[PDB]
């Protein structure tokens, strides 16, 4: 009877509404993010959009700033609002301080907005967990995960959404310094990690690749096709 | 239960009120829109066809938002009217600040943001209005957009919302030729879909409303088909059905 | 309704046009019909009869 | 377009296929079932044991002599004596009779209210009988001390001390209470979360009760016939009064002590009302300390819970950290565990878990140590058991830190 | 003592397929059956003292012999026995009755005329309880379950291993878990794991429904539960299986109804027998529920139900195992690639991974084929998976 | 019915007799096969009450914790009519109860029974006696020869199973 | 009467004098369960049911084929379907098909 109000503590000190909100993140398309020496990758699964609908308006990977991009899970309605507020915050931070918004700062602001929305009644928590990754450190790659609760964390490689447990288990046992020593191997690692969660053909994986002092490069289906062909060749070599 | 208010999250993480609204959107009358290579169109069903009801506006379900946009409606009447007024206000505000037509998706996103804000802040019931958007912009041209009570929109080539939306959408998927539909063919397909989307046989012209978006000499004329052309299309569909049954 | 206690769930949709005609014939067998009692027209007048 | 099967199709389906051995195997199976049934029928006895003594024990031809000479006597109670004196005898339920004694018995032997035997023909009183001692009520006694002592109950020092002050101290040392003019509480209601250890404390008290301990079976008190449960409660309390310093344990008192409502339980409510006046009211109960236990105290009638019948209400709360550590040591005394097991960590990893869950964790650790053929259960086994027993029944823990 | 009355079962035949090796095995079993039949048929016929004693005892006893309750023992040759009609009789105890068994509450056997005690009824078990005892063990063994390995291991450690290898538990010092609850979606393998345990187990197996424990009369419920557990204890190694526990194990709540309060009393008697005053003995309780959140916390607390075994909907490997198990008898074709149906979304249970098999067989029969094909399996899946209506959200989440 | 009639006849035989039917709810439940026998027992009592010649030498006193469950016919006019009401003891009532049940025990003259009465709101007489007995027992725990007011307060805490601890936020 | 034919709960008849069993008698059936056994067959016939040929065949696949020819299922290696459920709009013919069966 303690799960009907955000600001009500359960006898064991649980804010049950936030835990329920995380369940919303548990129901979204998987997002995998791994950062390399000179590359940050945001893996995503496409949901095989309807035969008669356009996929241009189903963008799940969006860039908050010119060099910071985020991939979210959970309900799209809240994710869009969070993304818009993050963009406005980045453009305001640039305005007040000319230095471009750091990935840490944008993640902190997203967490602050989520916490403010999960602090009092009459305001439902944001049911989207955002993986904010960017080279905004001016020579250092960073990746962050903003839980629907409001806490963020620095992750070398983390998974959100459906299958997050399996993708995280794969990433832990395969993400080594030898793995991400080059951009191509980092992209291959992202593809391999997302393959176990999303069993399907091409166009079911959208990869956002960002290099140092560059712009977001949403890889075309062919390039993902080339990388999957390479991974299949590697598997054939192993056998 | 976990549907006392919109703000409440179910243990599985579902906005029960939002789902209830998106289910209730089915009570609304059938409306559909097919995107054609030369334009897009909308089709709606007048549920109220009483003889004592005087048709004064002719656009109960299809509203003009801007000089290059129009959006059909489906859902509560008061919510639909508020949403259409807000759409007009947003479009004209964008025109005043930027002095160019809203690129359609901007208006759709603004309305979806308003609906999301309603579904988030406590003390407000979700807008139970799902309305199809049509229009042309310099960036992508003709587009058809679907808006749900939850603020989740999406580009679509042909969709139907309201009564028997599932059957209409499925059989539009079955017989929609991508990139090969002209406005005449689009109207023919829309009439074919509306014929069996509603239980009423013979698809009375007074009981169906069709509006078409065309790009003529850079004007974007929105035309609501008069009863004469609607009757002509109905007769054409009847003759086509007779020809098809000829094989029998 | 588990597939071990109930194996086959046969649906019973409201009879279609031919089904309505067949039902009319079944229930009109003992009736004294008159020439020009076309039952297809009567069935067409029942769009969704419960059966 | 589906087409039904015909006779020829069925015949070909059952023939066009495997028929070289199928028929033989099927017939063999049917006839094997038949043979099993035939064997079972042929034996089909399993002679039921009867109380027949060893042949030398009875070996009596005078048993017929006693059967022919001795005559069965109906048992009845003499309600009144009339003054040759006449006696009114109630033959339980048969009828009321006015009979006179046979020459065998003397008039002085038979007193009013005594249950005496009578012949089945004339109803004359032939012999007196000892007063009824109910068999169910008598079996309700313990007469066999359970092997759980107070040392096996951990984390409840205050609760155990209160229980002893209620049921044991007043019986062993009445002087400490008589000198200061203190009437010790006569009842204790052990209410707490299920599996916390109320029944264990009751068993310990019965173990060192050094008096009459009566375990009240909730089934017997609820009887099929109307008024039987109240009679059973009244017989139990009389049997407690006849003894000195008896102890009654009303285990799961919520079984019968539900809140009265307006047929509903009705009869169970009447039995509850009988226990209530027995515990408190006219005719002081006497030296009968009542022990009641229940995991759901809120459903008890307020009359039964008033501090006149259940004087001391001991709350068996979930053990604190020290209680959990002591419980872990108590339940791990026999387990072949390693010497470095940090029981403090295992206690801290079971935040809100009763003693029963601690025992379950200990048994799970032992079972894990048995899975891999290891005769010593290391602390990792206990950690896995804790995960399986408490945690089993990350993103949520992500927020906390 | 009255050791286990284990259910009888014939040995298992391995070939399954109608090969001549199976014929030889069945012929050998039949030969031994005819062997036993002939031996026991000749024994009495081929057969040609105690007769005098038996005749004397039966002539003293006479017939019919009434069954009454012994109320008290006054002397060594006298007792008060209350006939079934409630009337107490001061009858004489005859010599040929072992005085050791004569205890208050026992069912005494009395002469019809003089009512003199002539014997003590030993079993006198409630007929509604003796029915529960499993005599013919079900044929479903462990090999008949696809997967559910962890669950099989837990159930074996709880009910099977302790009897066979009690050394491990005795040395470790831990009493083996004496209570297991099987909970999970419907059609997962709960009753199956119970049938397999009953088949393999050598201890007396008692089956209950959770609805037969409730009796119309007031006190019949708790007394029936007590009789069931007493019968289980009489046969020292026993397993009691209370399927559909959620019938009487619903959360206790203040009920203004004797029906509900009677059901609650039955549950209380059950939980008192399971873990309360006096040890439970060597009786293990297995319970099944497709709803564990609605059970009284006391009934499913550690001590009574020591292993809350979970039975999830089958995963890919488990689903492939249940297709192999339920299609082994079937004569599959060459193109039957079960993986297509095995994929599924998330919601294929054993019942379905069997009804699907039955429907594929029936559709093969429709086309007059005894060898199924891939199209048959796809059609059977489409026909038999129609269980849930929506059970899903809309296109909100991304 | 026979038992009730015999009891009333015995009350008649003795001239100055009083019958105390305690826990009248057992047989006084509202009219609704044991129900039949109990309804018959009730009728007998309602009759033996109306069988009395007015102002006879036998008076019946009944007790009950629930008048709602009681059958309305029992009250009536010629039957039990003097519905003597017993209220939960007031402040003075609780203080007097504590004084009466603390008489036999060695009690400190420093006890402020009025403060205890204030601190024991919603306490019936039985609970007040339990409070006194618990205070005595607690005093015995510490080996104190004579009771103290704090002992009475701790007994009041114990009577309702409550436990008082030094909370970390109430300083 | 042989002792092997008296199975538990057989409702035997006993002689009044010596209480000897001299008959087995039909097994006791609760009065109320007897009325549920269809002794008089209903008049509905399959030809009276129209528009449900597929439904009739599907139901007969479970109510007729498994019992009429269990050998087909034994050879196929599939378990005999046990139950069938009829569901649809009211007055569609479910009870009519039940009567026909
Ligand atoms: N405090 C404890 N210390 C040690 N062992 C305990 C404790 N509590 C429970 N146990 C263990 O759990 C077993 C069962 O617990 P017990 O029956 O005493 O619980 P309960 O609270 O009386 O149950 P319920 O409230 O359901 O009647 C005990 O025999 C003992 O082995
Ligand atoms: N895992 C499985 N492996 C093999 N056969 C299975 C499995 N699950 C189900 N089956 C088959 O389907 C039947 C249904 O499963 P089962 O009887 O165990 O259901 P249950 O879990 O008891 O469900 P309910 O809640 O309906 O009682 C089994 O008897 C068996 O024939
Ligand atoms: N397909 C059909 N063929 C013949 N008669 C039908 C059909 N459907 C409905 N009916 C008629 O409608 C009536 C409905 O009776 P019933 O079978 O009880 O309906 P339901 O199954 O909905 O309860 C029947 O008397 C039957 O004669
Ligand atoms: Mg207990
Ligand atoms: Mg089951
Ligand atoms: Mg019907």
């Amino acid at each position: 009877s303690y799960d009907r109000a955000i600001t009500v503590f359960s006898p064991d000190g649980h804010l049950f509404q936030v835990e329920y909100a995380q369940e919303a993140v548990k129901k979204g398309s998987t997002a995998v993010g791994v950062r390399g020496r000179d590359i940050v990758v945001l893996g995503v699964e496409k949901k095989s959009v309807a035969k008669l609908q356009d996929e241009r308006t189903v963008r799940k990977i969006c860039a908050l700033d010119d060099n910071v991009c985020m991939a979210f899970a959970g309900l799209t309605a809240d994710a869009r609002i969070v993304i818009n507020r993050a963009r406005v915050e980045c453009q305001s931070h640039r305005l007040t301080v000319e230095d471009p918004v750091t990935v840490e700062y944008i993640t902190r602001y997203i967490a602050s907005l989520k916490q403010r929305y999960t602090q009092s009644n009459g305001r439902r928590p944001f049911g989207i967990s955002a993986l904010i990754v960017g080279f905004d450190f001016d020579g250092t790659p960073r990746l962050y995960q903003t839980d629907p609760s409001g806490t963020y964390h620095a992750w070398k490689a983390n998974a959100i959404g459906r299958g997050a447990k399996s993708v995280r288990e794969f990433l832990e046992k395969n993400y080594t310094d030898e793995a991400i020593e080059t951009d191509d191997l980092t992209i291959k690692l992202v593809i391999k990690a997302l393959l176990e969660v999303v069993q399907s053909g091409g166009k079911n994986i959208e990869l956002a690749v960002m290099r140092r002092d560059q712009s977001l490069k949403i890889l075309n289906p062919e390039e993902i096709e080339k990388y999957v062909v390479e991974i299949e060749k590697e598997k054939e070599e192993n056998e | 239960r976990y549907d006392s208010r919109t703000t409440i999250f179910s243990p599985e993480g579902r906005l029960y009120q939002v789902e209830y609204a998106m289910e209730a959107i089915g009570h609304a009358g059938t409306c559909l829109g097919i995107l054609a290579n030369d334009g897009v169109l909308l089709a709606a069903e007048r549920r109220n066809i009483h003889k004592l009801l005087d048709e004064v506006f002719f656009s109960e379900k299809i509203y003009k938002l801007n000089e290059d946009m129009a959006c059909s409606v489906a859902g509560i009447t008061s919510d639909a009217n508020v949403l259409t007024n807000e759409l007009r206000l947003i479009a004209q505000r964008y025109l005043l600040q930027y002095q160019e037509p809203i690129p359609c998706e901007q208006l759709v996103t603004a309305l979806c943001d308003i609906k999301q804000a309603y579904t988030q802040f406590g003390g407000k019931r979700p807008f139970g209005v799902s309305l199809l958007y049509i229009g042309w912009d310099k960036h992508y041209g003709f587009q058809l957009y679907q808006s749900d009570p939850s603020g989740n929109y999406g580009g679509w080539k042909a969709t139907c919302i309201g009564n028997n939306s599932a059957a209409a959408v499925s059989m539009l998927k079955q017989d929609y030729k991508e990139g090969e539909m002209t406005l005449k063919s689009a109207l023919a397909l829309a009439i074919k879909v509306l014929n069996k989307t509603m239980d009423v046989s013979k698809l009375s012209a007074e009981k169906v409303e069709i509006a078409t978006l065309t790009r003529e000499n850079g004007k974007t004329v929105i035309r609501v088909l008069k009863q004469k052309e609607v009757e002509q299309l109905i007769k054409k569909h009847e003759e086509e059905e007779a020809k098809a049954e000829r094989e029998k | 309704l588990r597939p071990g206690r109930i194996d086959r769930k046969i649906e019973f949709p409201p009879p279609n046009e031919e089904a309505r005609l067949d039902i009319l014939k079944i229930h009109s067998r003992k009736m004294n019909l008159t020439r020009g009692i076309n039952l297809r027209k009567i069935a067409e007048l029942m769009p969704g009869a419960s059966g | 377009p589906i087409r039904a099967l015909d006779e020829g199709d069925i015949a070909l389906l059952k023939t066009y296929g495997q028929s070289t051995y199928s028929r033989q195997i099927k017939q063999v199976e049917d006839d094997i079932q038949q043979l099993l049934k035939k064997i079972n029928e042929l034996t089909g006895i399993k002679e039921s044991d009867t109380g027949l003594a060893p042949p030398a024990l009875w070996d009596l031809a005078a048993d017929k002599q006693t059967l022919q000479s001795e005559q069965p006597l109906q048992v009845a109670r003499c309600t009144k004596i009339i003054n040759d004196p006449k006696y009114i005898i109630n033959v339980k339920q048969f009828a009321k009779f006015v009979v006179d004694l046979s020459d065998q018995v003397a008039p002085t032997d038979i007193e009013e209210g005594m249950r005496v035997g009578v012949d089945r023909n004339k109803y004359q009183i032939h012999i007196p009988l000892p007063p009824k001692i109910d068999p169910t009520v008598t079996m309700m006694q313990v007469e066999e001390k359970p092997d759980v002592t107070y040392s096996d109950v951990g984390g409840c020092k205050e609760q155990i001390e209160k229980l002893r002050e209620v049921v044991e101290t007043p019986l062993l040392h009445p002087e400490r209470f008589v000198n200061l003019g203190i009437e010790p509480p006569k009842g204790v209601l052990l209410f707490g979360p299920p599996g916390t250890g109320k029944t264990l404390c009751a068993r310990a008290v019965a173990n060192r009760t050094d008096a009459c301990f009566i375990r009240v079976i909730g089934s017997e008190l609820v009887q099929k016939y109307v008024g039987e449960g109240a009679r059973m409660v009244r017989e139990l309390f009389e049997m407690a009064r006849t003894k000195k310093a008896c102890l009654i344990f009303f285990d799961e008192i919520d079984a019968i002590g539900g809140a009265r409502f307006d047929g509903g339980d009705n009869e169970v409510q009447r039995t509850m009302l009988e226990l209530i006046n027995q515990l408190d009211g006219f005719d002081p109960r006497g030296n009968i300390k009542v022990l009641m236990a229940t995991n759901r105290p809120d459903t008890l009638d307020p009359a039964l819970m008033r501090p006149g019948r259940l004087d001391r209400k001991i709350e068996f709360s979930l053990p604190d950290l020290e209680g959990r550590t002591h419980i872990f040591k108590i339940h791990a005394r026999s387990m072949s565990v390693e010497r470095d097991i940090r029981f403090e960590l295992l206690a801290r990893l079971c935040p809100n878990s009763t003693g029963a869950e601690i025992r379950s964790v200990c048994t799970e650790a032992g079972m894990f140590a048995i899975r891999a053929r290891r005769k010593i259960a290391t602390e990792k086994d206990f950690l896995e058991a804790v995960n399986k027993v408490i945690k089993s029944y990350t993103p949520r823990y992500m927020t906390y830190n | 003592t009255k050791g286990p009355d284990a259910a009888s079962k014939l040995p298992l035949v391995t070939p399954h397929t109608q090969c001549r090796l199976k014929l030889l095995k069945l012929e050998r079993i039949k030969d031994y059956l005819l062997m036993e039949e002939e031996f026991i048929r000749n024994q009495e016929q081929m057969k040609p003292k105690q007769e005098e004693e038996r005749s004397k005892v039966d002539d003293l006893r006479g017939t019919p012999m009434s069954v009454g309750t012994l109320e008290e023992i006054i002397d060594d040759n006298h007792a008060i026995v209350s006939t079934s009609v409630g009337s107490e009789h001061y009858v004489s105890i005859l010599s040929f009755v072992d005085k050791d068994l004569l205890e208050p509450g026992c069912s005494v056997l009395l002469n019809h005329k003089v009512h003199a005690v002539i014997g003590v009824l030993m079993d006198d078990t409630d007929p509604l309880v003796t029915v529960m005892k499993v005599e013919k063990a079900p044929q479903e063994t462990y090999a008949d379950i696809g997967g559910l390995d962890n669950q099989i291991q837990e159930i074996k450690e709880s009910v099977e291993l302790p009897l066979t290898h009690p050394e491990y538990y005795e040395e470790m010092g831990i009493k083996p878990p004496k209570g297991v609850i099987l909970y999970g979606p419907p059609g997962t393998g709960k009753t199956l794991l119970a049938k397999a345990v009953a088949n393999q187990t050598s201890a007396t197996f008692l089956r209950v429904v959770g609805s037969e424990l409730i009796q119309k009369y007031l006190g019949d419920g708790p007394k029936l539960v007590r009789e069931l557990f007493r019968v289980a204890e009489e046969h020292a190694p026993s397993i009691v299986f209370i399927d559909e526990i959620d019938a009487i194990g619903t959360k206790r709540y203040d009920s203004n109804s004797g029906g509900e309060r009677e059901i609650q009393r039955t549950m209380l008697e059950l939980l008192n027998q399971l873990d309360g005053f006096d040890s439970r003995g060597d009786v293990k309780v297995i319970m099944a529920t497709n709803r564990i959140e609605t059970l009284d916390p006391a009934l499913i607390r550690p001590g009574r139900i020591d292993r809350k075994i979970e039975f999830p909907l089958p995963d890919e490997k488990t689903k492939k195992r249940i297709f192999q198990i339920h299609t082994s008898r079937m004569t599959l074709a060459d193109d039957v690639t079960l993986d297509d149906l095995i994929m599924a979304k998330d919601d294929l249970s054993g019942a379905d991974i069997k009804a699907i098999c039955t429907e594929a067989g029936l559709m093969a029969l429709r086309e007059r084929r005894m060898k199924v094909t891939n199209e048959d399996f796809k059609k059977s899946k489409e026909n038999v998976l129609y269980k849930k209506q929506e059970g899903t959200p809309e296109g909100l989440y991304l | 019915a026979k038992l009730v009639r015999d009891a009333f006849a015995l009350a008649k035989e003795k001239a100055p007799s009083i019958i105390f039917i305690d826990e009248l709810d057992a047989i006084g439940t509202k009219r609704f096969a044991g129900d039949r026998e109990v309804q018959r027992t009730m009728l007998e009592l309602l009759n033996q009450l109306d069988g009395f010649q007015p102002n006879t030498q036998v008076k019946v006193i009944a007790a009950t914790n629930r008048v709602d469950i009681l059958d309305p016919a029992l009250l009536r006019s010629g039957r039990l009519d003097r519905k003597i009401e017993f209220p939960m003891p007031n402040e003075e009532a609780r203080a007097r109860i504590m004084q009466i049940h603390s008489r036999k025990m060695n009690v400190s003259p420093d006890v402020n029974y009025e403060e205890l009465a204030r601190c024991t709101d919603d306490f019936n007489g039985a609970q007040c006696k339990a409070v006194c007995v618990e205070a005595g027992m607690i005093a015995l725990r510490r080996g104190a020869t004579e009771l103290t007011h704090e002992d009475y307060m701790e007994g009041i805490l114990e009577v309702q199973a409550k436990k008082k601890a030094n909370l970390q936020y109430y300083a | 009467i042989d002792i092997n034919d008296v199975t538990p709960n057989c409702r035997v008849a006993l002689r009044n004098d010596s209480y000897t069993l001299h008959k087995i008698l039909p097994n006791k059936v609760d009065p109320l369960v007897s009325l549920m056994m269809v002794e008089k067959v209903p008049d509905s016939t399959y030809e009276m049911i129209g528009g449900l040929d597929k439904q009739i065949k599907e139901i007969k696949e479970v109510i007729e084929l498994p019992v009429k020819h269990p050998e087909l299922f034994e050879a196929l290696g599939i378990a005999q379907p046990k139950g069938v459920l009829l569901y649809g709009p009211p007055g569609t013919g479910k009870t009519l098909l039940a009567r026909a069966v």
